[PDB]
């Protein structure tokens, strides 16, 4: 839904083709009829709002952590991580733990708002399995 | 040395070393010490001037008192005014 905005129609088709297929737990599935409409539009709006608020709230310490870490650490996780970022001694310009606490407190609420739109409510929690995978015993919730 | 032409510009303090609080305190203490120094210098100079004027008046009155005459009496009566303020 987000990618469909302002992208060319043919590359939108290509992206939908590559995204619709999923490999999970050694099996392949494909989403039927991935139509873009009002129902996905409202979720896109809420996602955009939450991302705007997250970008606004985040402190300089949070933003600079990744950049500072790369100066002295080195790992596959980090190098694969920093490939996604735009390419650009010192002391922290401003230290204030109370402001940091309040800012993180609000940022958690915004992250929950962003998380909720992909989260699905848990209906069952399983602790047993038939060794043929046909049945299981679960606790119901919700 | 000369309190009338004071112009402070001297702070070469930098953002790298020392916290920002320390930097602010250093600038504040520079400004405050400048004010203190100028005020104390002026006060001391004024006090010295007052002492000189008062003792000159005393000596001149004592000198003039020995000759009783109208003009001398007029000068003495003028000099008898006490001086302890600019007014």
């Amino acid at each position: 839904g987000l990618f469909s905005l302002d992208r060319s129609y043919e590359e939108v088709k290509a992206a939908v083709q590559q995204l619709q297929t999923i490999t999970f737990r050694d099996a392949t599935f494909t989403i039927p009829d991935p139509v873009i409409d009002q129902h996905l539009l409202i979720d896109m709006k809420t996602a955009c709002l939450s991302m705007s608020m997250v970008a606004n709230l985040a402190s300089e310490l949070t933003m600079t952590y990744v950049r500072k870490l790369a100066l002295e650490d080195s790992s596959m996780l980090l190098v694969k991580c920093q490939e996604l970022l735009m390419r650009l001694p010192a002391r922290p310009q401003h230290v204030s733990p109370d402001d940091e606490i309040a800012r993180l407190s609000a940022l958690f609420v915004m992250l929950r708002q962003l998380d909720d739109l992909i989260r699905e409510q848990v209906v069952f929690t399983v602790c047993d399995v038939s060794p043929d995978n046909k049945s299981a015993t679960c606790i119901f919730k919700g | 040395r000369n309190m009338f032409c004071v112009k402070p510009l001297d702070l070469n303090l930098d953002r790298h070393a020392n916290t920002a609080l320390v930097n602010a305190v250093n600038k504040l203490v520079y400004t405050g010490r400048l004010i203190m120094n100028v005020r104390r210098s002026w006060e001391e100079l004024e006090r010295k001037c007052l002492a000189r004027i008062q003792e000159r008046c005393k000596l001149l009155v004592k000198e003039l008192r020995m000759c009783l005459s109208f003009d001398s009496n007029y000068c003495r009566n003028i000099l008898k005014h006490a001086v302890e303020n600019g007014d």
